[PDB]
RNA sequence: GUAGGCUCAAGCAAAUCUGCUCGUGAGCGUAAUGGUAUAAGCCUGCCUGACUGUGAGACCGACUGGUCGAACAGAGACGAA
RNA sequence: AGCGUAUGAUGUCGAUGGCCCGAGGUAGAGCACUCAAUGGGCUAGGGUGCUUACCAACCCCAGGGAAACUCCGAAUACAGGCCGUUCUCGUUUGUACAGACAGACUUUUGGGGUGCUAAGAUCCAAAGUCGAGAGGGAAACAGCCCAGAUCGUACGCUAAGGUCCCUAAGCAAUCACUUAGUGGAAAAGGAAGUGAUCGAGCGAUGACAACCAGGAGGUGGGCUUGGAAGCAGCCAUCCUUUGAAGAAAGCGUAAUAGCUCACUGGUCUAGCUCCAUGGCACCGAAAAUGUAUCAGGGCUCAAGUGAUUCACCGAAGCGACGAGA
RNA sequence: AAACCGGGCACUACGGUGAGACGUGAAAACACCCGAUCCCAUUCCGACCUCGAUAUGUGGAAUCGUCUUGCGCCAUAUGUACUGAGAUUGUUCGGGAGACAUGGUCCAAGCCCGGUGA
């Protein structure tokens, strides 16, 4: 992300943290948390017949 | 020493890095080392030696005025911050690169929580008032510290 | 200065597992051949032994060191050990009793490595 | 003979609160931040005996409000030189008491800028346990001393003194009387009046305080 | 007019460890290129005139550290194990075979 | 080069030696860095390998080229080895 | 050299992960060396008049700054061995054909150097995008966010981002906060609005606010001094009678005088005042063609802020159906 | 013979290295006490080292034991600094010092010679 907003002649507008953006962030967090739970549950041992 | 203005008599090298100063704290907490009252910084940043000496002069003058007779001299100050980093600069009408510029002053790098001044031999109210008077000379946010 | 810890010489091409070490006291002379990989005494001769403390008069002098060196060389050839390596301690030089033991071992027919 | 002697300071009844704790399932910056967001200070209860393998440690969390109030009311050094009752319950307001122990607060970490509590450490002190405690000094008699009546100043060299203390008779503070001090001479650590069962850890020839010569 | 008097550096020398602990070496392989004895030679390791450490036998690099002084050695553990001196193989080993075949 | 021997600098006591602390802070021609104590430093004796022809195997790398090197043949130095 | 292509010939690769294992001296930290540097305790000693508020080396204690310091010391990264996954050769190498050797921006100034901790500056490290990349979002937009366009369809699901109108989809649901159009630019500092939690102090023994009455005596303390009387200045700052009263906090007098405050009793009656953590607001805030710092309407009777929740809209992403190579 | 004791080699920082106090010279061992003729030692010197010489003297120096401790070293927190991946302009998932703090200075242990037991 660009974080330069008050210097120079090239405008990079500041992306406001709206409620919709928070909802998308929460959805992505739920996905990664479920992935982490799956990896924690499956990480105790290895599958046989190799 | 050099009386009021505090910087090293000599340094191993003349010209230093810029460095980074916006971070840094005291990871174990802070306690006063010499006095009963003190001033510590709340933020991390740079203090010039002139600002440190202005704050010290404000504390000294307040203790000299608010107390008289035999307790005027009984107030003691410790200066825990020392400007040992030289800064350089370049003059006007000079283009960008022909080597580093000449040294122009001295700064001290301050971390979050770092104790700047310590006071003893005064009352709590005079210590608070001297801390308030000294904070206006400093570009960093400070807090009054009491031994407990 | 702090004395450094004494190390055995580093291996270069071959093992050389038999090391001769000598010790001398006010009364007796000693000579031990050490098998370094097992830290066991391969062969030893001293004038403090029951079979040797009466077959010689003086058990402490240079002549006793020479006799003990000859006995150790004969015993080493009896155990089919053809060669040994010499180890001197901090104070030991090629002189006197050390020289007597080394010369008698070499004269008995044992090679020095 | 394991009682505070007559004429010596005892721990005050006003600050004799029970510290309430709930168990803590993990260690690290993550759970510590989550506990501080919930209004709790991460903690630990352990003992001296098996210092290797942990000290029979129990991880707990204490309330931020109670710790902040105790540290503000007592003072930092007075908090660390006084025994406390610690009660561990299954949750806040429950009845399943997991541990009820008399422990010394071994250390407390306050934030270097904001002075908020970040960590409190409790060491189990049953009777007959000897702890190294930094006892704060209270200086009295400075308004009676001849040295300070003449205009001289006080050089307070030490504010705490380290003592090996049985847990029963740890003094909350040591009163240092300055009344027989004129200009020039000093008090050392051997001049402190203590219980005979307390041992100085540092040498007895360590200066505590000195009235230095006032400027004529 | 300004002028800097600093414009020099030297060409890089590429010093450091070439074979770490556990790596296989053959005779002649350079283990460490160094200034002075940052690492000292151990068993089956030679040292050059510029303190370069090189393997004398085929085997694996092993590092040793002295717990008291901090001095570090590098050894080669040989692949086929230690080889006895030929004076022992000619005489002692033949008598060892006689003692084995008599038992 | 080699064989043998020796251990600095600083501080303290006595007030140059003799001892005790300490540890790389001395020295190593020459900058800096790394290294170094039965030495890579210092002293003594003899020497000239400050050789000739090669070199397994590696390290650097646009290339030109540079570096380390077990070992072989000859002729030697020092060493009881 | 590195990187592109075509065509052969070899490897059993190459890529990526797991386990095992190896040397570190960066971030951080610290003072054990070097350099820089603070306060104290001891005393050498210097110098003053036996004495010496004067400085005082060396040691000791406290304390703890550094790119070219290190008693310490990560996370990562890197080397190696073995084993998984990918089934792709993207690997190595022969032969033939190149182009290119002007780069740009973004990742907290939180990888750094230089510069002013300036630049849409400049120079290196590590990522990504553009270059050479269309599509959706960011009003408009090389370099940010999402995502890789073989072709066709008036089929479907999504990403970022949205759902009052402009403008496809919510005047969406629940619990809180703000009333500044804050949201929708700007610091030190000021002021203390409005909530949440924990304290502190005082309180029917009557607190705070209000009204009423006193606020004394030694004493005009001593010095200073034209005068200094509580109150120009220096030193002392005690005691008494008291319900209570400072050798006086303000004013005021040339100095006195006099009027208040602290303090106390009476009346009245229910809570009062300030501390801490963090929530959201206010002031500080002035530029030149025209509002011109939500894109615009308009929004607090939220369409604003924090947290929790459900549907939907939304791309050339992915699917469906049809067609190529 | 199976344990113990002494010496030599080996192992080794929880086993290292200092300080203090108390002991110990077993019918044996180690060291010292004694000398400087030969070897050797001294840029002078038996100080060190060396060669000699000790029916029994001494454990003053060293060397052995026991405790007390200092530095270290080992183990272990809790919290924090810092950091890898990831942009709710880092609301997530991991790693994790230094300084503190707490304990310990283990357990196990090979070969040869000599002595006592035998
Ligand atoms: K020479
Ligand atoms: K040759
Ligand atoms: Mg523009
Ligand atoms: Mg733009
Ligand atoms: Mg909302
Ligand atoms: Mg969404
Ligand atoms: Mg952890
Ligand atoms: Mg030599
Ligand atoms: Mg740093
Ligand atoms: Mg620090
Ligand atoms: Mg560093
Ligand atoms: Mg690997
Ligand atoms: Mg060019
Ligand atoms: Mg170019
Ligand atoms: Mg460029
Ligand atoms: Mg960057
Ligand atoms: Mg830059
Ligand atoms: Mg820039
Ligand atoms: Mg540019
Ligand atoms: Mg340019
Ligand atoms: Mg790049
Ligand atoms: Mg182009
Ligand atoms: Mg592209
Ligand atoms: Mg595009
Ligand atoms: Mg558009
Ligand atoms: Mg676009
Ligand atoms: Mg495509
Ligand atoms: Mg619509
Ligand atoms: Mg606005
Ligand atoms: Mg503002
Ligand atoms: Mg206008
Ligand atoms: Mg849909
Ligand atoms: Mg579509
Ligand atoms: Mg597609
Ligand atoms: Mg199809
Ligand atoms: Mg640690």
């Amino acid at each position: 992300i660009v974080k330069k907003h008050d210097s120079g002649g090239l405008i990079w507008k500041r992306i406001k943290l709206t409620s919709t953006r928070k909802a998308n962030a929460k959805t992505r967090l739920r996905r990664v948390w479920q992935n982490e739970a799956v990896l924690k549950a499956c990480g105790t041992s290895d599958a046989s017949v190799s | 020493k050099k009386g009021d203005v505090l910087y090293p008599k000599r340094t191993k090298y003349s010209k230093y890095r810029k460095g980074r100063c916006s971070r840094g704290c005291k990871p174990d907490g802070t306690k006063l080392g010499f006095g009963r009252y003190g001033i510590k910084s709340c933020k991390a940043g740079r203090l010039s030696y002139r600002a440190i000496e202005a704050a010290r002069r404000a504390i000294i003058g307040h203790f000299h005025r608010a107390m008289s007779g035999q307790f005027r001299r009984n107030g003691k100050i410790w200066v825990r911050v020392f400007a040992d980093l030289p800064i350089t600069g370049k003059p006007t009408e000079v283009r960008m690169g022909r080597g580093k510029g000449n040294p122009t002053g001295w700064i001290a790098r301050v971390s979050t929580g770092q104790i700047l001044f310590e006071m003893d031999g005064v009352s709590l109210a005079n210590a608070r008032q001297a801390a308030t008077l000294a904070a206006h000379k400093l570009c960093l946010s400070t807090k009054f510290v009491q031994w407990s | 200065v702090i004395p450094p810890a004494v190390r055995p010489p580093r291996l270069f091409d071959y093992l050389k597992p038999y090391v001769l070490k000598m010790h001398f006291t006010n009364k007796f002379v000693h000579a031990q051949v050490i098998h370094s990989p097992t830290a066991t005494v391969a062969c030893a001769a001293s004038s403090q032994e029951k079979a040797l403390r009466e077959t010689m008069g003086v058990t402490r002098d240079v002549a006793a060191a020479s006799k003990i060196g000859k006995i150790l060389g004969e015993r080493l050839l009896m155990k089919d050990i053809p060669a040994v390596a010499i180890h001197m301690k901090k104070e030991q030089r090629y002189h006197g009793k050390v020289k007597a033991v080394i010369d008698s071992v070499r004269e008995a027919g044992v090679k020095l490595l | 003979q394991l009682e505070y002697l007559p004429g010596f300071p005892r721990p005050d009844a006003k600050h004799a609160e029970t510290i309430l704790a709930v168990p803590r399932s993990d260690s690290g910056k993550n759970i510590s931040a989550k506990e501080r967001k919930a209004g709790r200070v991460p903690s630990i209860i352990f003992e001296q005996e098996d210092g290797q393998h942990g000290g029979n440690k129990r991880l707990v969390s204490v309330q931020t409000n109670q710790i902040r109030k105790l540290v503000t009311h007592l003072g930092y050094s007075f908090f660390l030189s006084r025994l406390f009752d610690v009660e561990v319950r299954s949750e806040i307001g429950s009845d399943e008491v997991i541990e009820k122990v008399r422990a010394l607060p071994r250390s407390i970490h306050l934030h270097s800028g904001t002075d908020a509590p970040l960590n409190v450490t409790f060491i189990r002190a049953p009777p007959g346990t000897l702890l190294k405690v930094d006892i704060p000094l209270v200086f009295i008699g400075d308004d009676v001393s001849p040295g300070l009546k003449k205009g001289a100043s006080l050089n307070t060299i030490k504010r705490t003194v380290k003592f090996l203390c049985p847990a029963e008779i740890v003094p909350p503070y040591i009163e240092v009387d300055l009344s027989l001090l004129d200009v020039g001479q000093k008090l050392v650590a051997g001049d402190l009046k203590v219980h005979p069962a307390l041992k100085l850890i540092r040498p007895k020839d360590e200066p505590i305080v000195k009235i230095a010569g006032g400027r004529v | 007019a300004g002028s800097t008097k600093n414009g020099r550096d030297s060409k890089p020398k590429n010093l450091g460890v070439k074979k770490f602990g556990g790596e296989n070496v053959i005779p002649g392989n350079i283990i460490v290129r160094q200034r002075g004895t940052r690492f000292h030679p151990g068993d089956y390791v030679g040292i050059g005139k510029d303190h370069t450490l090189f393997a004398l036998k085929e085997g694996r690099v092993r590092f040793e550290k002295n717990k008291i002084t901090g001095r570090k050695w590098i050894h080669v553990d040989p692949k086929g194990g230690h080889v006895l001196h030929p004076i022992y193989t000619r005489a002692a080993a033949t008598k060892s075979t006689q003692m084995e075949t008599a038992s």
